[PDB]
């Protein structure tokens, strides 16, 4: 049937990756040594031997430590030994390192991996892609990778779940110049780009699972849960399905404006679960309230565009239709006048599953909220401005020069960014 | 796989080895006979970034050990930990520089560069995938100084796209071991900054202050000095040899932390630091952590950071944690103290997370700060320099070697330059 | 004796891209 | 159907909220956990889980301390855990620390909390505050509260108890500046706002009760049964019910008089309890006697504007006509000429719960009474006394001051105390 | 939560410090090496406002030891309860003031203030709501006044919004305990009057009276004076520590008491005192109490509260007991004695009750009055400070530490200013 | 040598708010 093909670069895509495929092993009933104690879950996993299920992914970083951590796991007999690519030495939080100097090296064995799980599938559907834009290989392999693979083969679709930078937050220095430089080269080779922060998930943690602790496990365990829910009308059967392609043609109005905010709901802890009854017109209400994007930027500083639900588990049509009515009435929230439909609605049977051990409650219905609004321009804004106090004294620019780059794309990058933001300006005036 | 290439200068450089390899060992499981006896497998995963593996068990740290003099070698071959290092590594001349920098450039350096340029070259071959050389010596002494600029020069020459990483020990401000040790410590900075990617200052001083104040020791030795230094040092290195949630080689912190090819001169610190009896009146907590990380007095050089303003900063912390306190930290320390930060670089902090703590400790922290205070030491170095350049004393002891006072000129302009650049680089001029 | 490497960074002029304006005209 | 919320804030208001709610467990048979051991009281509590109901509460203080007593008592898992909000630092007995420097702080988390505990409500019809004037938190927090909601609402109802001051038990040196200014603050946002006497109820705790240490308990448990009695036409069915606006419709003639005076009868001891055969004349009759009023007043100083009556349990309406009757005849009480129907009266079946543990003994019949009087004028005149004796001097303004509340602002308080004097002094002439 | 910094200097500071340290532990059931071994969870819950907790079940008291004198802080911590504090809050000076103002305010305090400031930062930081400051002193000394002064004043500016609470020992009216006691109570009322929240005046001829007479002990000693002020202390800061029907707090208190922002002097009391023998004698009861307290023999300062009128009174109850009975005990007390209090402020009495018996009996009290009679002191004080500043004795001594006789004018006519507001709040005018 | 500052506060003139003699003179 319909397969879909998950590839995750750099420590970021690794470890959500590794969240991920716990998670689709524990929602499916497959050991972790790739046996069924006990099918429409070929669409992940594909039939090898006398009933082990190996998944469809590739994991790639130039950095070994990372996927030896994952070969010596609980999950070491599951993944073929030959997904797992590994270089020697990293990016370095260089973009141009993962962009010319050492993503070229691999970038074909990356490539020749890829086809050969694709030609293995008869109904393939698109690609979804984990990397975070701050480090150098996430950024400049991914960028290198996507452009490969829009022209190696065009009409499939393909997906990222990107980490966006933080406004306060930051790892590294050389942050804004990786940004930057990737998503100006990422933007004519991608169909939708759901982006997160950690400093929006931490928040989330800390005001809603009353977690103090909230280490890296936590923060991949609700990407994952998010990433389970986009998946599940793939993996199950409900009243209204919703297939990758539905996405695009209903949350990109135009190619150059594919930057959607992914929430999720109930995200709440196991005492407070008794208190309070998860209804679909309360959860969809919480997914519009600015306190859970998970996405430091608040809505109501600019319009939506496009919205798209999906709903999981004991869930009536008419409610859903209700809570969206009761929404559009709402005048707290915005939509541009040129969208008077702004509504893509799917529901599944299959209510989310907790990993044991974790930190959500068990509930019987779960939501996932996409938006496309202007709200995300802001965010653009100050990354360009953090480029321009760094670029206005050429700081650190040696680094990137060194390894191949030419000055001058660092103005056509910062050209185009001035551009896009141009763009939201002008679909956020209404006519 | 990464792996790193020891090396010592030095009476130095040879003490401070021996006691991080003594660490080293200590943190790996290995007695000092080379055999392996831990007791977890991480201890042994990533041994071979520092240990080759000789035939039967037994390890060999990738270290090689050179001065000009026999004395301090004999004494570290004699010791304790004398027999894991292999006895070619041992490198030695017989008459030793006398603290003259042109001896040990020039004369007993062009004596002894070609056998330490064949133990590195053999060393090198055997390593998979070198992730760059590390060097320890003294600033102000003359083998120390000579033979390592000699040889920085020699592997920048052989290897330029590795990495150099070098951990000086930058002349005191109050009171001096050598005479003549301006002169040599400038001579030195010429070549250092022209052929080292990346630079840890370290004053005695300083450490004799943490060892009294802090750590309420009475009688501080130079073991209890080489103990700390070796603590950064591993503390420094620690994402190449134990899984974390965020990893972060040395390449990752040269490109965080090195705005300008020139600006390559760093601060280091370490924390928690206390005695035998205040440690249960204090907790280990995060916060603490990063407080000791920005305290004046708790840095490993003699230059106070309030006088200037950071350019970059690193934080590399051990042990389990969690990364939302740790980035609240960094936020809450950019935030209170915002007048101490370039305008022209937002996001001053680079943070790097280690699972595996140091042996006997729930947690640790590792500082490093790229300051412009730091020119202050460049500029108090270059007026003793003058000083005694205008009267000539001490000249005839390295003119006799075959120098000559253009190199002298060309070194205190070269270091005039770069203090100009380092206080220039303190205009917002936005 | 050395000058702060500074240029003069700028962005003049930027138009969209999008062609969201062709069929405003449009009856 | 109908609902209703409650709102506690400051020391006072919480306290009383846990006596309050304790009643409404045991009479609706509700274990301390939130179960059911065994449906009209949806107005109070909503369902959840598997048969929880959790009160429609809201908890507000600027101090940890007692809503920390709360969620440590027995009656801790019965109450949802963001309901209970909490500042850090009390407003200390200022007007102004509690309305414009502190309660600004969380002014806007109390409201969002309000609103989502209102969009769960379908026939929503008031909501009901407890608070104190004297205090801080308690005055200047409500007073921003009122504002508030008067602005967001405007049309449902906003009932009130409070704690008058007594004319001479005193607890405070600033009560009377923050009385001026929350009663001139609030004197246009609340539709009716009865009070208590801490002084009263221990006059009556030592009179009828024979109780010499009357604890803030016994005084909190008559003012919980007030209450009870006041909403048990809304929780139970009874011969002829009387809504949340009715009371306002009958006992308001003018916007800005809107300050009744509650009672409660019978109060007796368990030991008298045997030797009085309690009727419902006796009890109508002994409902008018100034000594057992709530508040230290005098009602035969002035004359009533209008009388509520509430019924409970066994009662016949004859009876009630016959003893209304012979009230109405009695000269002894004045009443004013422009009302010559001065009467609403309610009767309901359920008979009130005595409180395992308490002081007052088991009776089948009970009334409470609300009076409009122009009595309650001379307890002004007393408090605009106090404030002019404090005031020519200037006495503590510098704390009010420093807090940005400008100087003019207490003039305005004053002067508008004085209209209203006024104003109770024109509708007590007869004409 | 709401957490309290205290700060002892001098002499009497530290001991004071030590008592109320020895007397809070044995109230929250922590053993003299920190770790807690109570009975109660009330205990652990509010433990916070005073302790923080360190690893391993350890509590260390947010407490500040400054002297100018090592041997009072040395005795402190060889004694017991000395392994309980930080030692590095320990802070002494070599020289010491030598009962001299100017040299504790302007040589000695200058060279320790930094240090004392550099501690108090890390420890408030350290807190999550600062509530406010405590400090206990004299002001007849030189490094308690003048340090005092000192550092209320540089906290001021660093805090403009915090609690400033001080415990001050005022000079005795009959023995003096030293001759130049006038001219540093005049010089430190100069800044207390200013930068000073609230402050409490304790005498110790009045303790003395207290022993001899109520408690009638034969051999009075400065552990029992010391006991009576931490009894009072533990009385006034209870509100923060456990519930209560009706609680208040320290902003509570001063927005209460002080009418105006030059009379913050008030007069401590504590209620029941009672001797072994007569305690089967007497019955514990509110009136009782609240007889007691208002009681001119039972006052902690030397100043007769008949002579002028009160302000303002707080009566902080503890144990369990009826406000209504309080409440009729306040009104009797208020009609009985109708001519000591001010006809413009109606309602003198603030009244709190914590709910938590007082470790020792069933209930007890605390008073606060804030009375004018208290300006004969500062009156007295006057009279001597200027018999003794015409002839200009001792006042070289002063000057000879920079300051100069325009201090001592300022001084003297800011405080006789206060004498004349505080004489002259008597007056009705209605 | 210090005055306080006591201020001559008075209610000289207050006019009711509440509309009731407005209809007085209807027939
Ligand atoms: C009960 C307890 O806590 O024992 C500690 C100890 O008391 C203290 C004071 C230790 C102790 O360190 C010192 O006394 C010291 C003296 C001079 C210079 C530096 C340190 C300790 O020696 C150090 C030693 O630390 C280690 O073992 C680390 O792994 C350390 N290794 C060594 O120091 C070492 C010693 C001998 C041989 C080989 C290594 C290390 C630190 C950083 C990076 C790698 C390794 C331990 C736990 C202690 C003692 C024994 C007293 C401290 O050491 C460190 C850096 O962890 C000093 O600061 C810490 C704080 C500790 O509380
Ligand atoms: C045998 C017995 O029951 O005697 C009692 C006692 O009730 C008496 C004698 C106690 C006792 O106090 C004195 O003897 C005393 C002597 C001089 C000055 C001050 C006190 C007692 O020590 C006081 C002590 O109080 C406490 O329980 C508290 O712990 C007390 N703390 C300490 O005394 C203390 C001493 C050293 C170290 C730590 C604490 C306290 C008091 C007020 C506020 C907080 C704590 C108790 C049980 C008594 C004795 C032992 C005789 C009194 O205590 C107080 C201050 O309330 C004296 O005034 C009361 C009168 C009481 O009758
Ligand atoms: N949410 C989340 N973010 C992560 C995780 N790991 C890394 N990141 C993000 O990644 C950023 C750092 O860049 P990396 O992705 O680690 O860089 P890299 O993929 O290792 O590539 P190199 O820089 O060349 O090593 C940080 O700012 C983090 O926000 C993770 O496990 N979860
Ligand atoms: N009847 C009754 N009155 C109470 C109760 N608790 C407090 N009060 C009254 O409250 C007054 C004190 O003010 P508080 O209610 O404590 O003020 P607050 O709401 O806590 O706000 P703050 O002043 O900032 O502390 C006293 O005069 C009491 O009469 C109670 O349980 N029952
Ligand atoms: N920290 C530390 N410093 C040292 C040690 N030995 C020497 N030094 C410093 O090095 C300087 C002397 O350099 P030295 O090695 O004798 O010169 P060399 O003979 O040319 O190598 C002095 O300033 C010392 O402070 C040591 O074991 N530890
Ligand atoms: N109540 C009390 N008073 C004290 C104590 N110790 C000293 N004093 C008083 O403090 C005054 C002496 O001040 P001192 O502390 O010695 O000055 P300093 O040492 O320079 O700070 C004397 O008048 C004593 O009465 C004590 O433990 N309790
Ligand atoms: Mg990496
Ligand atoms: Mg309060």
């Amino acid at each position: 049937m319909r397969e879909c093909i998950s590839i995750h670069v750099g420590q970021a895509g690794v470890q959500i990756g590794n969240a991920c495929w716990e998670l689709y092993c524990l929602e499916h009933g497959i050991q972790p040594d790739g046996q069924m104690p006990s099918d429409s879950f070929n669409t992940f996993f594909s039939e090898t031997g006398a009933g082990k299920h190996v998944p469809r992914a590739v994991f790639v970083d130039l950095e070994p430590t990372v996927i030896d951590e994952v070969r010596t796991g609980t999950y070491r007999q599951l993944f073929h030994p030959e997904q797992l690519i590994t270089g020697k030495e990293d990016a370095a939080n260089n973009y141009a390192r993962g962009h010319y100097t050492i993503g070229k090296e691999i970038i074909d064995l990356v490539l020749d991996r890829i086809r050969k799980l694709a030609d293995q599938c008869t109904g393939l559907q698109g690609f979804l892609v984990f990397h975070s834009f701050g480090g150098g290989t996430g950024s400049g392999f991914t960028s290198l990778l996507m452009e490969r693979l829009s022209v190696d083969y065009g009409k499939k679709s393909k997906l990222e779940f990107s980490i966006y930078p933080a406004p306060q937050v930051s790892t590294a220095v050389v942050e804004p110049y990786n940004s930057i430089l990737t998503t100006h080269t990422t933007l004519e080779h991608s169909d939708c780009a759901f982006m997160v922060d950690n400093e929006a998930i931490y928040d989330i943690c800390r005001r809603n699972l009353d977690i103090e602790r909230p280490t890296y496990t936590n923060l991949n365990r609700l990407i994952s849960q998010i990433v389970s829910s986009i998946t599940a009308s793939l993996r199950f059967d409900g009243a209204l399905n919703v297939d990758l392609t539905e996405f695009q043609t209903n949350l990109v109005p135009y190619p150059r404006i594919h930057f959607p905010l992914a929430t999720y709901a109930p995200v709440i802890s196991a005492e407070k679960a008794y208190h309070e009854q998860l209804s679909v017109a309360e959860i969809t209400n919480a997914c519009f309230e600015p306190a859970n994007q998970m996405v430091k930027c608040d809505p109501r500083h600019g319009k939506y565009m496009a919205c798209c639900l999906l709903y999981r588990g004991d869930v009536v049509p008419k409610d859903v239709n209700a809570a969206i009515a009761t929404i559009k009435t709402k005048r707290s929230i915005q939509f541009v006048d040129w969208c008077p439909t702004g509504f893509k609605v799917g529901i599944n049977y299959q209510p989310p599953t907790v990993v044991p051990g974790g930190d959500l409650a068990k509930v019987q219905r779960a939501v996932c909220m996409l938006s496309n609004t202007t709200a995300i321009a802001e965010a653009w804004a100050r990354l360009d401005h953090k480029f321009d106090l760094m670029y206005a004294k050429r700081a650190f620019v040696h680094w990137y020069v060194g390894e191949g780059m030419e000055e001058g794309e660092f103005s056509e990058a910062r050209e185009d960014m001035a551009a896009l933001e141009k763009d939201y300006e002008e679909v956020g005036v209404d006519s | 796989m990464r792996e790193i290439v020891h090396i010592q200068a030095g009476q130095c450089g040879n003490q401070i080895g021996a006691k991080f390899w003594e660490v080293i060992s200590d943190e790996h499981g290995i007695d000092p006979t080379g055999s392996y006896h831990g007791d977890s497998d991480l201890q042994l995963e990533r041994i071979n970034v520092y240990y080759n593996e000789a035939a039967g068990n037994k390890y060999v740290p990738r270290a090689i050990l050179v001065d000009l003099e026999p004395g301090t070698m004999d004494s570290v071959r004699s010791g304790p930990f004398g027999q894991i290092f292999r006895p070619d590594n041992f490198v030695f001349g017989q008459s030793g520089a006398g603290n003259n920098w042109a001896k040990g450039h020039y004369t007993e350096g062009a004596e002894l560069v070609d056998s330490v340029l064949d133990v590195v070259r053999k060393e090198s071959e055997s390593c998979d995938c070198l992730q760059g050389f590390q060097l320890t010596h003294s600033l102000g002494g003359g083998t120390g100084s000579g033979m390592g600029t000699l040889l920085i020069s020699k592997i920048r020459e052989e290897y330029p796209d590795r990495i150099m990483n070098t951990f000086s020990v930058v002349p005191s401000p109050k009171v001096s071991d050598t005479v003549v040790e301006p002169y040599n410590a400038t001579l030195s900075v010429h070549q250092l900054v022209e052929n080292t990617d990346e630079t840890y200052c370290i004053d005695n001083e300083a450490l004799y202050d943490i060892c009294f104040r802090t750590l309420k020791l009475t009688t501080p030795t130079y073991g209890d000095l080489n103990h700390l230094v070796s603590a950064t040092m591993s503390g420094v290195t620690t994402c190449l040899r134990f899984p974390g949630q965020l990893n972060a080689d040395l390449r990752k912190l040269a490109v965080n932390m090195v705005p300008f090819p020139r600006l390559h001169f760093f601060m280091p610190g370490f924390a928690p630091l206390t005695s035998r009896g205040s440690q249960q009146y204090r907790a280990l907590t995060v916060p603490e952590l990063t407080q000791q990380m920005f305290d004046a007095k708790n840095m490993m050089a003699a230059c106070d950071p309030r006088h200037g303003r950071y350019l970059t900063v690193a934080a590399v912390f051990r042990g389990r944690m969690s990364m939302k306190e740790v980035d609240e930290q960094m936020l809450n320390v950019q935030n209170k103290n915002s007048s101490y930060f370039v305008e022209w670089i937002p996001n001053n902090v680079k943070t790097a997370v280690c699972d595996i703590p140091p042996r006997g400790l729930k947690m640790s922290a590792t500082f490093i700060g790229n300051s412009t205070a730091i020119q202050e030491l460049f500029k108090r170095i270059s007026e003793q320099f003058t000083a005694m350049f205008r009267r000539k004393a001490f000249l005839h002891w390295y003119t006799g070697e075959g120098m000559d006072e253009m190199e002298f000129t060309e070194a205190e302009s070269n270091m005039n330059d770069l203090v100009s650049e380092y206080q220039q680089y303190q205009d917002a001029t936005a | 004796k050395v000058q702060i490497i500074n240029k003069k960074l700028d962005l003049s002029n930027v138009q969209s891209k999008c062609g969201s304006k062709d069929n405003i005209k449009h009856v």
